[PDB]
């Protein structure tokens, strides 16, 4: 049940990272004091669908897309994960 | 660099320099030309455990596949670790990796050293050279803070020197005098000149100032001692007040990082955790030592009776203490990802099948993984690039350097900690040519780096 | 110069014999193992160094069209001798 | 493991499989078999015959080039044997003889000459061992043949502990012995056959040797069905189209097979017995110019 | 020139010329490009669908009348997208001369068979079918005539190894030939002979 | 007279490789690199079509290099990009493309040799 | 676009229907086959090695691959029924002296490199 890794996939020029984007330019810093022990890897995609993973307690992942959210929605996901509700 | 291997009757004979004007030009340094010689040498052809004289003792693959399947299956969790050496591929990185983590195991740790406070390894641009190679034509002055370039990337200094004749760049070094074949200003020793840049006292804040296309770049070891952390924060100091006084040029990308490995930064990317303090925090009962020959763990830094799985070519400082030998591929018998201190990712082809035994990394941990019962999804090539894609998405862009720069938010940070900087003069640790010949198993290995060490030490 | 290898075997003149533990000696049980006993090494390493009066001079290993390519060997250096590269004969300039 | 052992390759003609292999009586039925599977893998396999060299000419295109050495031997020297095994890993003894000469009775041939093949490859160092006996031998047979086998496995064992045991049962096959035995007549009821073909136990010899937990083992090799002897004759005479060896053999084919329940077989060393049925045409095709036989199991 | 180079006839060069010009100018429907190289060699190029109609013209004319045919075979280029070049060979005696006509055509498109015109086509059709794939519609007998029994692959192609796949011995256990992989003892050595610093600098190709 | 279907071309079965030459290959389409030794560059013309190394092997006998797939030394020519990857789909061959790297201009002065000011200015010739 | 000149079959329907009349005149001679070549084969087996060959391309979907595989399996058994193979091109199908190549990942790492 304990999370062990967020990896967050957005595309550097595609429109429908832009949420993600501003997401992250605005908020990342807060989250990551929020979590400071937790690694939040930030790595970007091609022609791809932004997604973001979750890993947890022995090796299971999960993805969720994350395409054409605002920023408020992929935090509200983040939100989501960290806290573990559905 | 790009390089073309030529073998042949399957034997390889030489190593040849090919053309990439973004990285090498047309040019290789010495010991990638002639340190194949190791491959010849020391090298691991057979599995091997300890018989009840505890000896190293020739077996079969399956025998030493369940005695470490068997050691995996009774630990989990904390008491597992692994160390990844400096020759290591991201298909056994993401192998070894997701082993562990079915075992809820997560001290996966390299044996190279990188500030983990702040950003860490969570912002790509926060231990990469931002500015690539090519663009070192484009800068005016360059800052070198505790690395030595001629020997740990002789053809990045060979591009600042390129640069330095024909664009009339300006040089600045931090640290130990040394020769780099070209002049350039040294503006001190001691560390506290990094904190009087950044505050503005020295002229060369000034200097750095009127440059259009400022460059600062840190060698990882400056940061192997133990104030990378607080090295790293003066060096983005230094670069933030020059973004702010300067103003926005664009995308020049001013903060950069030297490598000297070549498995460093794919592991970065995998999400491995630098430098070994992991290890010794939480010591482990079952140790994994994917090619690590650095010497950084001991068995006297691991609990009695730890059981350890050397996996490798070459037999050399991380063999002997081992438990179980499992006999890899080195970088000329696999097709490998590896990721340069660009952030480039590239491959090799195989052009000679790995001797005796010796079978390739990544299927030693699927074959591994699938005799203690966690059998992992990939079974090809192609599905270990597919979870190397699933983990980080730039290892399958085999010629692409673009990336974000997030540069301000690693900046703001690193500025949570304050550690101080101890008052120890930079030394790179290859000073003179004596030192760069010797640094991996392959170079250890080969007799030609032998000869040159020997005439360098006493010529005639 | 033929040696003789620790298991019994003569060492031919590019140095390599069978090891002890090695299976494919079995194909000389019961039959013999062509070496030639004539070592090439040896044979020019007897030959005398030839006392030239001249500063540059040509090797083409004797019989005109019937040797090598004929090639000139430069005599400055008085450490060592020219050596033919071809035919492996020795030259001197007479020192003192 | 002596890395010019390392086995290469995709196990083919020129490949390399590690097994240096010493067939003593590869020159007779079950030889060639054994000869051809361990030359067809890529395997070194040295041939010691004490017959003419024509006889043993026919073993020649069963391996690539160099990897078949031949070389004189006779059973009464062990200098002889010592020089033909001081090179090779595997020792498979096949030395046998159904008939007594004036030079050679059953006991040199099932005792002293496999004791002093265990005995001379135990000093040479051999890793592997295998030694074919009989199914149904024991001490007390009436027959010198099984007591001279018994005699010789226990003397095979006690030289040779590591050794492996292999006792087949009336091997079948295109040189076999059993099948044109009974097809050259051109008794019964009471007695009871359980034949093997000779391709299975030529594979179950390879996977033996294969096996590394198969050392100081015993397996009997059986066929998959088990015959009355005179339902068996009445069914090779029906196969090849015709109407219905002193002492010993005759009492050895009047003898039953016994059972060996305990005993590991073919199907442990992952082999499928083939039924006498899909091989007795290709065996008695040429003795000519459907219904099997009912079994008991 | 000079003695060792080989000398030019324009008078024959010409007159190709104008053969090929005439030969163009009466079947414009199927002749796509006429040439006369520097040796007095005349080719003709022709579509397809006029395999027959050409050859029977050359045949048949009693200005051509080339009675018989010298050789029929193919080439592989597996960098056009028409894979295959069939090339007829046709000698005249009449006129003491030679022409030659070729067309093109891929894996799967069959090519008119020309035994209606010419007898001899019979072999060199069912070998160019062996050795190339090339299919031949209306053939009086296709079939493998070079290769074995069973033999999979056509050898000529440029794709096919020089080897094969399969190799043949003699099994003693099943008593007769077998086919398994093939196995080199010694691997063929592939030799890069091609040299930089071009040699030819009239062939030259546009770098684009 | 056309059937006019719309398909991608597959001739997997009719060219005769064996199963396991076709989908476990991996070709390579490359303008092969200059020999560093030499300064033509009239071998980086065209493009080059070749497979993946298997193993190699020493005979017993002779210690020459042996060889089991028939593929280790078939190379193909091609004038484009586009026909070596039409070529390899049609086969069904998985294929890695790798761009074709050109040398870019640069500019060459004799006069900067003997520079004024510069630190081109070399110091012997 | 993509119009292409037939060799004997417009569309599918009629592919197939050469495909059936293929396999009859296989699974008829397919028992003449195992008499007249003394096969140690039984007919079952040989018409399921017909099967089998048959089902190793039923993927296509091409009306020219198909009757080329068509002629192509014509050309086959023409050649068995005119007996101008021997019996080893007949029992070349079967591979019988080939040692089985494991499929598994533990097998194909333990013999060598080879995937
Ligand atoms: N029905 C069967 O065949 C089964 C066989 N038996 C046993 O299995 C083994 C193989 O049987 P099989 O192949 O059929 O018998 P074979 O008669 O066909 O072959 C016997 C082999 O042993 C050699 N040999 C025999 N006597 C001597 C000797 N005095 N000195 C040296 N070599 C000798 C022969 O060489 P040469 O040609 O010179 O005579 C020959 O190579 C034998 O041990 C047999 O007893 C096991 C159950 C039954
Ligand atoms: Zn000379």
């Amino acid at each position: 049940l304990g999370l062990r890794e967020i990896r967050i996939h957005l595309c550097q020029r595609s429109p429908g990272s832009q949420g993600v984007r501003d997401f992250i330019e605005k908020r990342y810093v807060e989250l990551k004091k929020a979590n400071p022990d937790l690694p939040i890897l930030i790595r970007e995609c091609s022609d791809v669908q932004p997604k973001l993973w979750a890993r947890y307690a022995f090796g299971q992942e999960k993805n969720v897309s994350l395409n054409n959210f605002s920023a408020d929605q992929v935090t509200r996901t983040l939100e989501n994960v960290l806290s573990g509700k559905a | 660099s790009n390089i073309v291997v030529s073998t042949r009757t399957g034997e390889v004979m030489r190593i040849l320099p090919r053309m990439h004007e973004d990285i090498n030009e047309e040019w290789i340094s010495d010991k990638t030309r002639f340190a194949y010689d190791g491959l010849k040498r020391q090298r691991l052809t057979q599995p091997m455990i300890r018989n009840e004289k505890g000896l190293l003792t020739y077996t079969t693959w399956e025998d030493a596949l369940s005695r470490v399947a068997g050691m995996l299956q009774s630990f989990q969790g904390n008491d597992v670790a692994a160390i990844a050496g400096g020759l290591v591929d991201a298909e056994a990185l993401v192998a070894l990796k997701d082993l562990l983590n079915r075992v809820d195991s997560d001290s996966l740790c390299t044996e190279e050293v990188f500030p983990t406070a702040g950003a860490g390894t969570d912002l790509r641009s926060n231990y990469l050279l931002n500015t690539t190679i090519a663009g070192v034509e484009e800068a005016d002055v360059i800052l070198l803070v505790g690395t030595n370039p001629r020997f740990e990337a002789p053809l990045f200094n060979a591009r600042i020197r390129k640069s330095w004749l024909h664009n009339d760049l300006k040089v600045a070094l931090i640290g130990s005098p040394v020769d780099l074949t070209y002049r350039y200003d040294h503006l001190g020793d001691s560390p506290k000149i990094l904190q009087d840049i950044a505050s503005g006292n020295h002229p060369f804040s000034q200097i750095l100032k009127e440059a259009k296309k400022p460059m600062v770049v840190l060698g990882s070891s400056a940061l192997q001692r133990s104030d990378g952390t607080a090295i790293l924060a003066a060096v983005s100091n230094i670069a933030q007040n020059i973004r702010l006084s300067s103003g926005v040029t664009g995308d020049w990308k001013v903060m950069n990082i030297l490598h000297r490995i070549a498995s460093q930064v794919a592991a970065l990317d995998l999400g491995y955790k630098p430098g070994v303090e992991a290890i010794r925090k939480n010591p482990p009962k079952v140790l994994f030592l994917l090619g690590a020959d650095g010497g950084c763990i001991t068995r006297q830094d691991l609990p009695k009776d730890c059981f350890i799985i050397y996996q490798g070519h070459h037999g050399d400082v991380g063999a002997p203490m081992a438990d179980v030998i499992l006999p890899g591929a080195a970088y000329t018998e696999k097709s490998a990802t590896y990721v340069n201190t660009e952030g480039r990712a590239q491959q090799t082809k195989v052009a000679v099948t790995p001797p005796g035994l010796a079978r390739e990394d990544w299927k030693i941990i699927r074959a591994l993984s699938e005799i203690a019962g966690m059998t992992l999804p990939y079974d090809t090539l192609d599905q270990v690039r597919s979870r190397l894609e699933e983990v980080s998405p730039n290892l399958v862009r085999y010629d692409d350097v673009e990336g974000a720069n997030y540069f301000q938010q690693a900046n703001e940070l690193s500025k949570l900690v304050n550690q101080q900087l101890l008052a120890d003069p930079l030394v790179p640790p290859q000073l003179t040519i004596k030192d760069f010949y010797m640094t991996d198993s392959i170079s250890r290995a080969s007799q030609t780096m032998a000869k040159c060490v020997k005439a360098v030490t006493e010529g005639i | 110069g033929v040696r003789t290898s620790p298991t019994g075997e003569k060492v031919t003149h590019t140095g390599q014999a069978y090891d002890d533990g090695d299976y494919r000696r079995v194909r000389f049980s019961d039959r013999q193992k062509e070496v030639n006993e004539n070592f090439a090494i040896d044979l020019i390493a007897e030959q005398p160094v030839s006392e030239v009066g001249s500063r540059v001079i040509s090797c083409d290993g004797g019989g005109g069209a019937l040797g090598h390519p004929r090639v000139y060997i430069n005599l400055d250096k008085e450490t060592k001798t020219g050596t033919c590269g071809y035919c492996g004969l020795q030259f001197r300039q007479p020192h003192h | 493991l002596h890395h010019a052992l390392i086995p290469h390759g995709k196990g083919g003609r020129s490949s390399v499989s590690g097994i240096v292999a010493t067939v003593f009586g590869a020159t007779g039925f079950l030889g060639r078999y054994v000869v051809n599977h361990l030359g067809r893998m890529g395997s070194q396999v040295i041939v010691p015959y004490r017959c003419e060299p024509y006889d043993t000419m026919h073993l020649r295109p069963m391996g690539d080039l160099g990897q078949i050495i031949f070389m004189e031997w006779n059973g009464k020297d062990k200098d002889s044997i010592r020089k033909v095994v001081e090179h090779s890993n595997v020792v498979i003894n096949l030395v046998g003889r159904e008939w007594e000469t004036k030079n050679f009775d059953f006991e040199d041939v099932f005792v002293k000459i496999p004791h002093a093949i265990a005995q001379v490859s135990k000093e040479a160092g051999v890793e592997k061992l295998i030694h074919i006996s009989h199914l149904n031998a024991d001490i007390k047979s009436p027959s010198r043949y099984l007591r001279s086998k018994a005699v010789g496995e226990k003397e095979v064992r006690a030289a040779f502990p590591e050794a492996t045991i292999i006792k087949p049962s009336d091997i079948f096959g295109r040189e076999d012995r059993f099948l044109n035995y009974f097809a050259s007549m051109r008794l019964g009821k009471e007695t009871v056959k359980q034949p093997v073909y000779i391709v299975d136990v030529s594979k179950g010899i390879i996977n033996a040797i294969k096996d590394p937990d198969a050392k100081g083992k015993t397996f009997a090799f059986v066929g998959p069905n088990r015959y009355l002897l005179f339902d068996l004759v009445q069914y090779i005479f029906a196969v090849a189209y015709r109407p219905f060896t002193t002492r010993d053999k005759v009492e050895r084919v009047h003898m039953s097979d016994m059972t060996l329940p305990h005993l590991p077989g073919l199907e442990d060393l992952g082999i499928q017995a083939t039924p006498l049925e899909l091989k007795a045409i290709e065996v008695l095709r040429r003795h000519r110019t459907v219904k099997p036989a009912k079994t008991v199991n | 020139t000079r003695p060792t180079i080989r000398p030019r006839n324009d008078v024959v060069h010409k007159q190709l010329s104008a053969f090929g010009q005439y030969v163009a100018e009466i079947l414009p429907k199927y002749v796509q490009q006429v040439q006369v190289s520097c040796f007095n060699e005349l080719e003709i190029f022709i579509h397809p669908d006029g395999v027959i109609p050409v050859l029977t013209f050359l045949r048949d004319h009693t200005n051509a009348q080339f009675k018989s045919l010298a050789d029929l075979t193919a080439v592989d280029v597996p960098t056009r997208q028409n894979r295959f070049e069939i090339v007829y060979n046709l000698l005249s005696l009449r006129f003491n001369s030679r022409i030659r006509v070729k067309t093109y055509t891929d894996e799967l498109t069959p090519i008119e068979s020309s035994v209606t015109v010419y007898k001899a086509a019979n072999w060199y059709e069912r070998e160019i079918w062996d050795m190339f794939g090339v299919f031949f519609a209306n053939h009086p007998d296709l079939r493998r005539i070079l290769t074995d029994y069973g033999f999979e692959g056509h050898p000529f192609r440029k794709d096919f190894p020089l080897s094969g796949y399969v190799e043949l011995r003699y099994d003693d256990e099943v008593k007769r030939v077998v086919a398994e992989p093939v196995e080199l003892a010694q691997e063929f050595r592939k030799f890069d002979l091609n040299s930089p610093w071009e040699a030819f600098p009239a062939y030259r190709q546009p770098p684009e | 007279q056309l059937i006019a279907v719309d398909e991608k071309l597959d001739i997997t079965t009719l060219t005769g490789v064996p199963e396991e030459h076709i989908k476990t290959r991996k070709v390579r389409i490359f303008v092969p690199a200059r020999n560093n030794m030499q300064s033509g560059v009239n071998n980086t013309k065209k493009w080059k079509m070749e497979f993946d190394t298997r193993e190699r092997w020493e005979n017993p006998l002779m210690g020459w290099s042996s060889t089991a797939d028939p593929l280790s030394n078939l190379v193909l020519t091609f004038s484009t990009k586009e026909d070596a990857v039409a070529f390899a789909e049609k086969n069904g061959w998985s294929f890695d493309v790798e761009e074709r790297k050109v040398p870019k201009p640069k500019s060459k002065s004799y006069g900067a040799n003997f520079s004024w000011n510069k630190r081109t200015r070399v110091s012997t010739k | 676009g993509t119009s292409v000149k037939p060799i004997f079959s417009r569309d599918m329907n009629e592919a197939k229907r050469r495909v059936r009349e293929l396999y009859r005149a296989w699974y008829r001679e397919v028992p003449n086959t195992v008499h007249l070549f003394q096969l140690d084969i039984s007919v079952k087996q040989g018409r399921d090695k017909v099967r089998e060959m048959f089902m190793k391309n039923a993927h296509v979907t091409d009306p020219r691959v198909v009757d080329l595989l068509v002629i192509k399996g014509k050309m086959e058994l023409e050649e068995t029924i005119n007996v101008w193979k021997q019996r080893t091109h007949i029992m070349r199908f079967f591979h019988e002296t080939e040692a089985p190549r494991p499929t598994d990942f533990l097998s194909k790492f333990y013999v060598g490199h080879d995937p």
